[PDB]
Formats: structure tokens, C-alpha cells, sequence
């Protein structure tokens, strides 16, 4: 889940591998701004995946 | 100590042309297409030999 | 320009680096070398050239009808004008330096390159017929619907059958 392969000094290659949190494209992100997960956000993410 | 190396392939060619009426006249030295092919092959042989 | 010819090439020809435009102009003109002291010709020559041109404007020229058509005594038609551009664009593969992922890395970029003549030959004063034949051959090659392929001239070639000179490498 929380891997990161760019934790070496200077941003070089580290000793870990990237996890789901880093391999996912930065655009495919929904920000809930500190609220609850309603039912429409499931449709939001579903369309965010369908459009690719 | 070890090493790795690479080699790049190159290309050679030539083009021969004969007009339509020349293929209809009588010939004293056999077919002309075969003569053109032989000349092209020998020319390519010489070029390859000196390029080597 | 004693002679001038405008030809429209197809998409296959335009894709090449020597035909980056869409219109080719073929010309034949006469050059004179003048004595610097007094006006007196010293040498004369004929030049045959070919450039990829671009449109810059328009002008009005007399109308010359063909067989099915007929023209009025003072009918005129409007035709475009052409000029040789300094540079022409190309499209080449590239890479985005600041790509955020795997979907915006490979792109296409445009570059400008120098324009060079397609044909450039010089003939002497006493060789007008040979220059005319060369110009007609270039026009016919363009009319065939492909690139210009034959540049051979018998006068400027080395001797044939001289085995002691042609044995040296030429590749």
C-alpha cells in the first residue's frame, strides 16, 4: 500500500518498491476535503475509471 | 571484467531500367533482362568487395 | 525567366524532405557576366533550377482558352504568385521533459529546416538545345507523378572502359 522507491538522498533509487498509492496516476485522484463518503462518490470513481 | 557490444546493419542497392520497345526488337546476344541482371549483380559484388 | 512551369505534387511527394512544400517551380533563365569597367558582355550561360515555392499573392494574366472553351477579346484571369521560402516545417517524434506519468511522455514536435534547390545545373551559350532537353526532361519527370530521379548528364561523366582508373574504390 505505502511503498516508495524514490526515498534515496537526492531523489535517487531507494530500497523499496512503489505501492498502489504511487503507481496510480496523479490525475486519478478524488479529494473529499474531510467529509464522509456518500453514494455519488462511488459513481464518481467508477466514471473516473470508465473514461480510460 | 566483461563487456557488451553492438553492431548495426546497413543497406545496399541499385536499380536497372529497360524501355518497352527494346524488349520487342530482335537481339543478337540473347535476352536483355538477363544481361542487365548480370551486370547489376557484378557491380554490386565489386562495391561490396571494396566496402569490406 | 525565359521558361517557367508550375506543378502540384501529391501527398507522397510532399512527405519527403526535399519536397516539404506542395508546389514545385521549374525555370530556365540566361545569365550574363558584364565587364566591370564598361557595359560589355564577356560570358553567357543558361541555368536550369527547381525550387519548392509557396504562395505570396495574386496577379491578373491574359486568358488562354482550351478547345472546349472560348474567350472574349479582353478576358483576363487571376492566378497566384509564388516565392521561395527560407524555411519549412517538419514533424518529428519527441519526449515531454515534465511528463507526470505514462500517458503524456511521447509527443510530436515541429522543427524548421533549410530549403535547398531540387535542381541546379549550368549550360554554356552554345548548348541551348541541351538545356532545353534537360528542362523538358525535368518537366516530364514531374508530370509522371513521382520524385525527380534522373540527374545524369553525358558531358560531366568520367571515361568508360579505362580500367586503370575506375578500379579505385567508389562505393
Amino acid at each position: 500500500f505505502w511503498g516508495d522507491s524514490k526515498l534515496a538522498p537526492g531523489g535517487q533509487e531507494g530500497l523499496q518498491f512503489d505501492g498502489i498509492n504511487k503507481m496510480i496516476d496523479p490525475e486519478n485522484t478524488i479529494d473529499l476535503k474531510g467529509n464522509y463518503l456518500e453514494e455519488k462518490h462511488i459513481n464518481w470513481g467508477s466514471q473516473l475509471i470508465l473514461q480510460n | 571484467t566483461y563487456a557488451r557490444k553492438a553492431a548495426f546493419v546497413k543497406f545496399l542497392g541499385t536499380t536497372r531500367e529497360v524501355t518497352h520497345p527494346m524488349t520487342l526488337v530482335n537481339s543478337a546476344f540473347g535476352n536483355v533482362i538477363a544481361r542487365q541482371n548480370k551486370d547489376g549483380i557484378l557491380w554490386m559484388l565489386k562495391q561490396i568487395e571494396q566496402a569490406l | 525567366m525565359l521558361f517557367k512551369y508550375i506543378h502540384d505534387v501529391n501527398a507522397k511527394v510532399e512527405e519527403g524532405r526535399r519536397y516539404l512544400s506542395d508546389v514545385v517551380r521549374v525555370a530556365l533563365d540566361k545569365e550574363e557576366t558584364t565587364d566591370p569597367d564598361t557595359q560589355e558582355v564577356t560570358s553567357t550561360s543558361y541555368r536550369v533550377t527547381a525550387y519548392p515555392v509557396v504562395q505570396v499573392g495574386e496577379e491578373e494574366v491574359p486568358y488562354i482558352p482550351v478547345h472546349p472553351k472560348t474567350a472574349e477579346p479582353g478576358q483576363k484571369v487571376t492566378v497566384p504568385t509564388y516565392d521561395v521560402p527560407e524555411k519549412l516545417p517538419v514533424l518529428v517524434r519527441g519526449r515531454n521533459p515534465e511528463a507526470t506519468g505514462d500517458y503524456d511522455d511521447h509527443i510530436w514536435v515541429t522543427e524548421e529546416v533549410e530549403v535547398r534547390p531540387l535542381v541546379d545545373e549550368v549550360f554554356k551559350e552554345d548548348e541551348f538545345e541541351k538545356a532545353r532537353l534537360y528542362y523538358e526532361n525535368v518537366a516530364a519527370q514531374l508530370a509522371e507523378g513521382d520524385d525527380i530521379r534522373h540527374y545524369y548528364r553525358k558531358d560531366l561523366d568520367r571515361e568508360a572502359g579505362h580500367y586503370s582508373v575506375s578500379r579505385y574504390p567508389s562505393f
